[PDB]
């Protein structure tokens, strides 16, 4: 099915994404509404749920939304429409973080004001959100952040140990987003990068343009190797754009691989102009759409005669008697998850093998 | 027939169940399930030859220490006692009735005395045989 692309209508209508600014009324919504009609209809919700959490993850850690109220209506509507507890349970953590992090930011702004920093306490802002749901890997690159930051990331972690003492700040270098200054000869125009963007940037910064090397450029990011790479691809093969900042390759090739040793300078008179005629006070965004962040069915049989055989051991249960003796019974074989759990306990019911009881709406019966 | 092995090893005795079954449409406690309407119990009882009472009876010969070691009625309490009180609900019944079943209670009463009188009179044989030696 269509799934992703789906998704992507929604990115056109809730938010200005990127090529969204099509906005015109608030019926709009109500063509969205039409579109969760078509979730309901349509099967494999996973990859929308996915794509859908994605966007909002996407939108709402950039500030781009064009709407603040169908966002949050959009949570009820989709738990209107059907979709799995947990998402919706993802969601409204994440809302109530987003809310939580704009007083956090503005007590930090509030308290930390005379230390001076290093930038002005009114263009750096802080944006602290739990993990345990707005995001799912753990892993730790390092970027090599520049010395203008190498004293804003430990007072922001002062200041959360201070107020909320009991908790470890990970922070998390790919989805942190900036505005940088260049002095390109003709035009200064400001640029948004990321943050190893901005350290691959600013890499060549300390001995003019020059030119250096791609061993050179990794030993001095010290980034991941082929994500380097990637980043690499964001500064030479921006899509729709008349002149790159970083107007180099040497050995022509294509971003996507095949580096090798090619060295990259930047254009110290690139022709990084808006409109092709004066860049006196432009900006481009160079960030993009990045977003950077046992067979099933011969395995699934297991379980269901599992509980049909806690059902036939004994007549009543509870769900949370149920769950104890599934989990002490399967520890044998693999570990069950939560979405198996209750995708086997509505096919059992909807196969009416047992019954629910009216008086309580735990308590099971068996037939 | 149904029985229940675990049961009837840990326990010690047998789980034999007999069940006949009411046909469809007639219609006229939670250990028999939830089909107790539709299923219905029945009583067990055994029988053996003369040749197999004789094998058995001289098999189970070899038993002389726990059999004049068993002291009865010691440890069937809990089933004498359950025996009076059923006992006592079918006199109860008989009596409503009467207001047969009354020769039925007089056979369980039979019985429960005669088992009674059993153990009273194999303790009375070991105190003869063994407490009344050497003074």
């Amino acid at each position: 099915k269509c799934p992703e692309l789906l998704a992507n209508y929604c990115d056109m209508l809730l938010r200005k994404t990127p090529l969204s600014k099509k906005l015109t009324s608030e019926e709009i919504e109500a063509k969205l509404k039409e579109v969760l009609l078509v979730l309901k209809y349509v099967q494999n919700k996973d990859v929308f749920m996915r794509y859908h959490k994605a966007h909002l993850t996407r939108r709402l850690i950039l500030d781009i939304s064009a709407d603040s109220e169908i966002e949050e209506n959009m949570v009820e509507w989709l738990r209107e429409v059907g979709m799995p507890a947990d998402y919706v349970n993802k969601l409204a953590r994440m809302f109530q973080d987003i809310k939580v992090s704009e007083d956090l930011n503005q007590a930090f702004k509030e308290m930390h004001k005379n230390n001076k920093l290093a930038l002005p306490a009114d263009s750096v802002n802080i944006k602290i959100l739990n993990a345990g749901a707005w995001s799912r890997s753990s892993e730790k690159v390092f970027v090599s952040l520049p010395t203008e930051l190498e004293d804003l990331i430990p007072e922001v972690e002062e200041f959360y140990k201070k107020n909320h003492s009991g908790r470890k700040l990970h922070w998390h270098h790919l989805m942190s987003n900036g505005i940088i200054t260049f002095k390109n000869e003709v035009g200064q125009y400001d640029l948004e990068v990321t943050t190893f963007q901005l350290a691959v940037l600013f890499a060549w910064n300390q001995r003019p343009r020059e030119k250096i090397s791609f061993e050179n450029l990794k030993l001095a990011t010290e980034l991941p190797d082929a994500e380097l790479r990637r980043t690499l691809w964001s500064l030479v093969a921006f899509p729709k754009l008349k002149r790159q900042v970083l107007l180099y390759e040497p050995q022509v090739n294509s971003p996507k691989d095949f580096t090798e040793g090619t060295l990259f300078s930047v254009n110290q008179e690139f022709s990084l102009i808006k409109n092709a005629k004066v860049q006196k006070r432009g900006k481009i965004n160079l960030i993009g759409r990045l977003q950077l962040t046992g067979i099933v069915q011969l395995r699934i049989l297991r379980t269901q005669e599992a509980i049909i055989q806690i059902m036939k051991m004994r007549k009543k249960i509870s769900n949370a008697q149920l769950q104890t003796e599934l989990v002490e019974i399967l520890k044998n074989m693999f570990l069950p998850q939560k979405k198996m759990i209750k995708e086997q306990i509505e096919w059992l019911i909807e196969h009416k093998y047992i019954r629910r009881d009216e008086s309580d709406i735990n308590t099971f019966i068996y037939m | 027939v149904v029985i229940d092995p675990t049961r009837t090893i840990s326990a010690g005795k047998v789980n034999l169940g007999a069940f006949r079954t009411y046909p469809k449409g007639y219609k006229p406690i939670e250990d028999f399930g939830v089909h107790c309407k539709q299923y219905y119990a029945l009583e067990v009882s055994y029988f053996k030859s003369s040749l197999d009472r004789k094998l058995l009876e001289l098999l189970w010969n070899k038993y002389w220490v726990n059999t004049l070691s068993s002291s009865s009625l010691l440890t069937n309490a809990d089933y004498t006692t359950g025996q009076v009180f059923d006992l006592s609900e079918k006199l109860e019944q008989s009596e409503a009735q009467l207001g047969d079943k009354l020769a039925k209670a007089t056979r369980d009463s039979c019985k429960t005395t005669i088992e009674a009188i059993h153990g009273l009179m194999s303790q009375v044989i070991k105190d003869k045989l063994f407490n009344q030696i050497n003074i």
